[PDB]
């Protein structure tokens, strides 16, 4: 993303450390559904 | 008047600049509100 | 006086140029506070 | 006029310091703002 | 020009910090992410 | 006292700025408590 | 001695700037601690 | 000493300040814990 | 030397005034970490 | 070098400085840990 | 060129002095981060 396309004051928002936070967010919504799986499974007899 | 032509000079570029950060946040607020989204369809 | 006139010219411009300057101010003080509640309410939301 | 070209030279001079110094200003902007969004995310998704 | 000479130098001296810089912040941020998990799953 | 005078005109002054600024605060905190309601409403 | 007389005269007139400041100050105060309450009340409220 | 006489008053006006504030303190502090127990009774 | 004599008693005069200072510091940072402790452990609580 | 003393006193006493502070923050972080421990055992 | 030696002499002497500054900032900085991490996992934890 590109703020003051043309002027002085032309600065650029990179992708590089963009790149790395989707890498982390990806494990964290893994993460979060191995633990909603595995615990619906095991409750199942439980009544929730 | 040599003042007013200043003044006038600086409300103009200052008007610009507005126009480029209400750009800026509405990236910067999509992206806040799509990470609350998935992060809650995920965890009860 | 040749002074009564001078001091008199000095508080004119200086009148014009208070009235330039609260033009900018609205202008500034208007985006600040726009952005402000927009990212405020955002958040509230969700 | 000995006067016109000396303070045509300063205001020569001015600009080209004004330029160098609009560089730096991006330089250290942008990795401000780096730094901010990628805690502000990491800090949000968990 | 004395005054590019300065200017140069200033810049890469900027340059240099930046890159130390993004090194500690992911440090740090790892450590964050670290204590939020094993939080979470030990308690509901 | 030509400094009597001008103390009065500021105060004056500021006593005006204060009976706009309590109109806003409502305009602002009424909208805050009403996202709240309604998103409570929503989300168990 | 005419130094006395006028050392006296400008405290003096000290004082009662000072007077009329330490009003202005309360009226300002006021207003902010009041609007500083209510904004933090609410919020805990809902 | 004319300057051991300002300290000295200097002193004695910040220990009456203090004073009221410690009192302004207890007000706002009940309040507050008043406001979050009455909200918690009422939403599960 | 008259100087030397009178170098010597700006220095006296000097550490009996940071002495004073010393003792207004203590009594208001005392205070303000006071009540800062009070709001927290209190927010905290409940 | 006058300056040389000066810069090697002031170090000095820095160093004791960071001593007394580190024992002030174990002594509220202790505090902080045990009041969130004792209103979680409380409340679900 | 008795400047010349004067201005050599003025450089030396700071460039000494930059060097103790960048000590000190050391020692400072090195202490503030430190409180501020241990304050920041700690609240993470509980």
């Amino acid at each position: 993303f590109v703020f003051g396309a043309g002027k002085p004051y032309e600065f650029s928002i990179d992708c590089d450390k963009i790149n790395l936070f989707r890498g982390v967010f990806a494990f964290l919504l893994y993460v979060a559904t191995f633990m909603y799986v595995f615990s619906t499974f095991a409750n199942i007899l439980r009544n929730k | 008047d040599p003042a007013k032509a200043a003044f006038d000079s600086l409300q103009a570029s200052a008007t610009e600049m507005i126009g480029y950060a209400w750009a800026m946040v509405v990236v910067i607020v999509g992206a806040t509100i799509g990470i609350k989204l998935f992060k809650k369809f995920t965890s009860k």
